[PDB]
RNA sequence: UGCUCGC
């Protein structure tokens, strides 16, 4: 399954699996944020 | 397994800051307090 | 014909703030010890060698500091940002690396460069990555151009040392003691003892006390100790005057009754008094009277001076100091602790300083330790230091001492507690108040009520209003808007210049000369610099001279004729505050000076150095004469006050009219602003915090002060303009509170943001074994995760964008347990709260030890409701009491209705018409476009405001025909409407509501715990027992202390009347006396704690009826 | 952070009216006379649009992007 | 009054916290007075002996 | 344990 994250600088598209060094490509910042989920939230106006 | 009903579904439901837990069939508290 | 006045002499105090004022304190202390003092301190220790096999040494060449970076890479270094040491939970560090020579196996090995420790590194300083930088590098950077800095970042917090004030060192005392007697005490402290001696007059006689003496001896024996043996001489160092004649007199007949005539005798009868430190190895050798000549050489009165054992200085010392004493002893001029010119501040760099001396030396013993075991036995394999020098002690020791904040000092034997504290984000406005506070050395923790008085040596130096509320009022302090502190200087052209002057040496003359009239003794940092005639000569030229800038601006000179002492203070930590120039009814500083400051062609510094203005200590401006204002100038005044408004500090400035209003409501709304929600900074969205307040819509204040516009507060609000009409609704704002509109909470107003922190770590144990987190638990039945596990996503990990509820897991932790197959048991972050929350953010990062560490920043969205606390930038903090609809709120002719009504009966007992003058200014400058001033002692008058409402066709006192809403019909007295900032306090209702069940309870006293997040329950205190036991009720009071907290049914037995378990007594080995009893759990705690204590309660039980 | 759409007292429309006012920012216009000419005859819309801050431009200076 | 056996209390007065995070445990102050007691007692046997 | 707060 394909885990993607964002990276603090690049915020480029990476994917990594399990137990991997976090980095990101063409940089060396280990901040990675995950992406925003799919699911629909429903909000109240209120 | 419940005291009551005999059956296995126990459940550790904490209800307002009170860790209990409860058969989830017939409501049966089995264990309550920590 | 009035004096002319600059109008734009105000714009002095903006360019002083341009290179010092607020934050640049801790800066260039942190760069002065970072680049100068860590040198000395070096140099100081160069060389370090061991006795045994000598001519080895270990030789410090130079040491670097180098800029801030990360050992996370496997060898390798990288410059990291602030923010991401914030975000990473690590420390703000930079390696300090030292060049070395030593030998080896005696051939000289050189090393250019080999670490030895870490360094924090304080934000916004010299080797700091942030300065230097414009706002888009900031922003590059996810740092906010606005922050002050100047703070350390450890392990991913943000500690702030706090200003140190103390006791100046080397100075008399003269002060009552217990029992009424008038003494003195003098604490001498060089550079490596610090000794406090004291002379005391217990029985008409003068004694002196030190700790190194077994008993205290006559003053007149330690006179004919220290080489002067005639009693005339010593009688002309004290004094010439008859009164003192008759009041030494019984010293000289008290020596005169022993034998003690001559210098051998005195140092025999002190060695005698003398008390070895517990068998100091080394053979004696007769040092009886050798201890004593040490003692009086080198332990007593240390900060004085004996060239080669002449102690004419030290002599010269305890005369004026026995002098002041007989002085002291008729009329009660006994000197004040509080008096801040007798006080010393210490910043950061030099504790700093102390801690890095105070390591490295330990660094070197431990060094020469291991040189001592490893080189004479190990091997023909020549050691090297290079092998055993440890990095990791210095880091420890800096990380350890800023995060925990308590400092020990066996070298100085300085045990201090709180010296760091967690930087406050609130607000803007806390962290920058916050940056400038002052703890005191009384370290609160009685009633001392000597120093938290406001003395009126704080006038521009420190605020009078700004001071914590509470247990710390009066200890805890903040420094003025335009305040400045002085460092040490090189003490050397102070002294050739004095010498120069015409001071006679103090050796050349008797003592005799000290009782003179018109001879004014002068000192320099509590040594005796010598006498001199004609002080006002010597004033003047030396205050010419630093005017001239031949000597440095921040030397102190001051003249006390009580005591008749010319005081010379060039140490450091001295207040200091700048003032223009007075010189014959007319100020230095003119209208072209400050046109050209405006258009840039000078300086503050050329203000310095022209003699326009220059700094004044709190003792020479004792003896100054300041003006508020052009007008006050008379004939005897030589300096002019820069700005009034400057008495005030940063958290009191942003008060609308102080002056206007009393100071218990200035101190409150100071303690409120410091708790003020609002915008942190422009990185506050990447910020990550445990706890942040952020405000939907803020907006910046009408009447602002000049203050704000320094402070750039306006930049970053903490509050909004509401329209407040100032009457009685409903009776629901009886006392304090407010009523609330609902139209007003729906359309956005008072809408606030709560953003909390759930951190997790994934950390790698000793066995190769690692945390793991498990997928989302499906349920088979549906195919679909569970309610628990619903908002996990595929890696086990919560998704932002979606809501959490009670009792639902962010991260599905499982770790094993074995530190053959791993057994892994679950321990999920579960999510305790009341309401839902909103996952903004979540990062996951990677430390160096394969810690995966993983924060999700939970964001609440919050509208006003009834009980949260309400403040309107004047001390008037208010709750919510009700939240009526539009329709209900009253309306004038225009048709706008307020959005909060105040009580009016909460002005009379306070006094709060800067509030009125306020809401007169913001409604005069909503109607013509403009931004009034509220600045202490100035701002906008009434007469403006008054002409401006009555220009644009408003009434010129604010009150407005009303009309009820209610009723629909006009109200007989007329409204006060008006634009009011209110600011919303942290303090909610939601965070603050608790109800406790039965719940968990402790497991050594089975009582509800302490906390609301620990689930606790509510204390009935020993005034509440007292309570229920004047109201009689007894049922009541053993229903809620016995039955509903701690019952419990123990077995006693009647035989022995011991405790006994299941119905059976082990003592006795029966059962049969064995009866229940109900008790509560803490009575049988206690009854076992005193059998264990011996002590044992025998229970006679016996019938209820 | 943002200009409100709504005003707190009254409730009239006043997001809409922000750039043009930032545009008679950019023109000659002062605050007075500017207000004045966006319509705002009631004091509570110009203190809506007067005491508001602009920060959603330094925040989108420190946005992912 | 002079005392010759020392009555350790239960457990209930001596909570012990298994702290699973480190390789150690949470333990009060009575406990390890008792253990250092005891260690005294077994050093005095020694030195006897 | 420390400390900042809330009255
Ligand atoms: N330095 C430090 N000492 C603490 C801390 N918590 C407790 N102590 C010490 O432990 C004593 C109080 O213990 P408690 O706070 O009752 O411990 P507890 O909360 O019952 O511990 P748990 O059962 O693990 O929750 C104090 O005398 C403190 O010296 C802490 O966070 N830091
Ligand atoms: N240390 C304390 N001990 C007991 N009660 C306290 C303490 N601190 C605050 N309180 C509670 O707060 C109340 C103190 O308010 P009070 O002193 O009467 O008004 P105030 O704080 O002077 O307000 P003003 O400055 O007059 O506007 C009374 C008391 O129940
Ligand atoms: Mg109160
Ligand atoms: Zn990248
Ligand atoms: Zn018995
Ligand atoms: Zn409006």
């Amino acid at each position: 399954q394909p885990m993607i994250y964002i990276c603090g600088e690049c915020h480029t598209e990476n994917e990594i699996k399990s137990r991997d060094p976090i980095r990101c490509r063409e940089c060396g910042y280990r901040i990675m944020y995950k992406k925003r989920t799919k699911r629909l939230v429903v909000f109240d106006a209120r | 397994r419940c005291p009551d009903c005999g059956s296995t579904e126990l459940v550790e439901d904490s209800h307002y800051s009170q860790s209990q837990l409860v058969c989830s069939d017939c409501g049966c508290v089995v264990t309550e307090g920590v | 014909a009035p004096i002319p006045t600059v109008e734009e002499k105000w714009r002095l105090l903006p360019a002083f703030l341009k290179v010092k004022g607020l934050v640049k304190q801790h800066i260039d202390s942190f760069n002065y010890f970072i680049n100068v003092e860590i040198k000395k301190i070096m140099k100081a220790n160069e060389k370090v060698t061991s006795d045994a096999d000598p001519m080895w040494y270990l030789k410090y060449l130079n040491i670097y500091v180098g800029l801030p970076d990360v050992e996370e890479s496997f060898n390798v270094t990288r410059p990291v940002s602030p923010h991401e040491c914030r975000l990473r939970d690590m420390t703000y560090s930079a390696p300090i690396t030292v060049d070395i020579e030593y030998t080896r196996g005696s051939q000289r090995i050189i090393r250019n460069a080999l670490p030895i420790g870490r360094m924090p590194i304080m934000l916004r300083s010299s080797n700091c990555v942030l300065t230097g930088k414009t706002p888009a590098e900031f922003a590059k950077l996810n740092e906010c151009p606005l922050d002050p800095g100047g703070y350390f970042i450890v392990k991913g917090v943000e500690k702030v040392i706090l200003i140190q004030e103390q006791l100046s060192k080397n100075r008399i005392i003269v002060e009552a003691d217990r029992k009424g007697a008038v003494g003195a005490s003098v604490t001498s402290s060089t550079h490596e003892k610090k000794s406090r001696t004291n002379m005391a007059v217990k029985q008409g006689r003068f004694y002196l006390r030190h700790n190194t003496l077994s008993e205290d001896i006559p003053i007149v024996i330690i006179f004919k100790a220290m080489g002067v043996e005639s009693d005339q001489e010593i009688v002309q160092m004290i004094g010439t005057e008859e009164h003192v004649m008759a009041a030494f007199g019984p010293s000289l007949e008290e020596c005169q009754k022993a034998q003690i005539f001559t210098q051998m005798q005195a140092l025999k009868y002190i060695g005698n008094k003398v008390r070895r430190q517990r068998m100091w190895g080394g053979g004696p050798k007769k040092t009886k009277i050798e201890e004593a000549r040490e003692l009086l050489a080198s332990t007593i009165l240390t900060h004085v001076p004996v060239k080669e054992f002449n102690f004419r200085a030290k002599c010269i010392y305890t005369a004026v100091m026995v002098r002041r004493v007989i002085l002291a002893q008729g009329d009660n001029k006994v000197d004040d602790r509080d008096y801040y010119g007798n006080k010393r501040l210490e910043l950061a760099g030099q504790l700093l300083s102390l801690l890095f001396e105070d390591l490295f030396k330990k660094f070197n013993s431990e060094m020469k330790k291991i040189a001592d075991q490893v080189i004479p036995k190990q091997r023909a394999a020549q050691f090297d230091v290079v092998k055993h020098m440890r990095q990791d002690q210095i880091t420890n020791g800096m990380v350890n001492a800023i995060s925990t904040g308590n400092w020990s000092l066996k070298r100085f034997k300085m045990d201090r507690q709180g010296v760091t504290q967690v930087l406050s984000r609130l607000s803007y406005i806390s962290a920058l108040g916050m940056m400038t506070r002052i703890s005191s050395q009384f370290e609160k923790t009685r009633k001392v009520s000597g120093p938290r008085s406001l003395q009126p040596s704080q006038w521009g130096m420190l605020c009078p209003s700004d001071t914590p509320e509470g247990e710390a009022c009066g200890l805890v302090k903040n420094l003025a808007l335009m305040t400045h502190i002085t460092t040490d200087m090189e003490d050397g052209p102070i002294v050739k210049l004095a010498s120069n002057l015409g001071v006679e040496d103090v050796n050349l003359l008797c003592g005799e000369e000290l009782s003179y009239p018109n001879v004014f003794l002068v000192f320099l940092n509590g040594n005796i610099l010598g006498v001199i005639r004609d002080h006002k000569k010597l004033v003047n030229t030396f205050r010419l001279m630093r005017r001239a800038g031949y000597i440095n601006e921040f030397v102190s000179i001051s003249t006390n004729l009580t005591d008749r002492c010319v005081y010379i203070s060039s140490d450091g930590g001295r207040l200091c505050r700048p003032y223009i120039i007075v010189k014959k009814q007319k100020p230095a500083v003119t209208n072209k000076h400050m046109e050209e400051l405006a258009q840039g062609y000078r300086n503050f510094e050329d203000f310095l150095h022209e003699s326009l203005v220059e700094y004044l200590d709190v003792n020479e401006e004792n003896d100054c004469n300041i003006a508020l204002y052009e007008h006050t100038i008379n004939k005897d005044t030589t300096h002019l006050e820069i700005e009034p408004f400057t008495l005030l500090g940063v958290c009191a400035g942003l008060i609308p009219y102080p002056h206007h209003n009393q100071s218990p409501r200035n101190t409150y709304q100071c303690a409120m602003g410091k708790q003020a929600m609002g915008t942190i900074g422009y990185n506050q969205r990447n910020r990550i915090d445990t706890l942040m307040y952020l405000l939907a819509y803020p907006q910046k204040p009408m009447v602002k002060t000049k203050t704000i516009e320094l402070i750039e507060f306006e930049k970053l609000p903490a509050g909004q303009n509401a329209t407040v009409a100032v009457m009685s609704y409903s009776g629901y704002d009886i006392e304090d509170a407010l009523v609330l509109n609902k139209a007003s909470l729906d359309r956005g107003f008072g809408r606030c943001l709560v953003y909390k922190n759930a951190k997790c770590t994934l950390k790698r144990y000793t066995n190769q074994t690692f945390d793991k987190v498990m997928g989302p638990m499906l349920d088979a039945a549906t195919r679909k995760p569970i309610w628990r596990h619903e908002i996990l996503d595929a890696d086990g990990i919560c998704s932002p964008g979606e809501k959490v509820e009670n009792k639902q897991v962010l991260v599905n932790k499982s770790m094993p347990t074995v530190t053959q197959q791993p057994q892994y048991k679950d321990v999920p972050i579960t999510y305790k709260g009341a309401t839902d929350s909103y996952i903004e953010k979540v990062m996951i990062s990677s430390n160096a030890e394969d810690a995966f560490l993983i924060k999700m920043l939970l964001r609440q969205t919050r509208r006003p409701e009834i009980g949260d606390k309400f403040s309107s930038r004047h001390g008037q903090k208010g709750v919510c009491g009700l939240i009526v609809p539009q329709e209900d709120m009253p309306f004038c002719d225009s048709g706008i209705c307020p959005d909060i009504i105040m009580n009016p009966h909460g002005f009379p007992s306070r006094m709060t018409v800067g509030k009125l003058i306020e809401l007169l200014a913001g409604k005069a400058g909503v109607l013509d476009g403009r931004f009034h001033y509220g600045t202490a002692f100035g701002g906008s008058k009434v007469k403006d405001v008054c002409e401006d409402l009555v220009r644009h066709g408003y009434n010129y006192l604010g009150k407005d025909y009303v009309t009820s809403g209610i009723t629909g019909e006009p109200l007989e007295a007329y409204i006060y409407f008006g634009p009011v900032y209110y600011q919303k306090l942290k303090h909610m209702v939601l965070d603050k509501m608790h109800a406790r069940a039965r719940g968990p309870r402790a497991v050594l006293t089975r009582q509800p715990t302490e906390g609301r997040s620990r689930d606790g329950g509510l204390r009935l205190g020993e005034m509440e027992r007292d309570c229920l036991i004047g109201y009689g009720a007894s049922m009541l009071l053993l229903e809620r202390l016995m039955i509903s907290s701690d019952a419990f049914e123990v077995d006693v037995c009647g035989q022995c009347g011991l405790l006994g378990y299941s119905g059976w007594c082990h003592y006795c080995k029966s059962s049969c006396h064995v009866s229940s009893l109900r008790i509560p759990y803490a009575c049988k705690l206690l009854f076992q704690e005193l059998q264990s204590m011996n002590i044992i309660p025998r229970l006679k039980l016996s019938k209820y009826n | 952070m943002i200009i409100p759409v709504r005003c707190f007292t009254c409730g009239k429309i006043v997001g809409n009216k922000w750039e043009a006012y930032l545009g008679l920012l950019q023109a000659e216009y002062t605050e007075g006379d500017a207000l004045d000419a966006l319509g705002l005859k009631r004091y509570c819309c110009r203190r809506m649009l007067l005491a508001h801050v602009d920060l959603i431009e330094k925040l989108l200076n420190y946005a992912p992007l | 009054l002079i005392l010759t056996r020392l009555l350790v209390p239960p457990l209930c007065i001596r909570p012990s916290v298994v702290s699973d995070l480190k390789s150690g445990t949470n333990e009060d102050d009575l406990t390890m007075k008792l253990t250092e007691i005891i260690f005294l007692n077994d050093v005095i046997k020694k030195h006897r002996i």
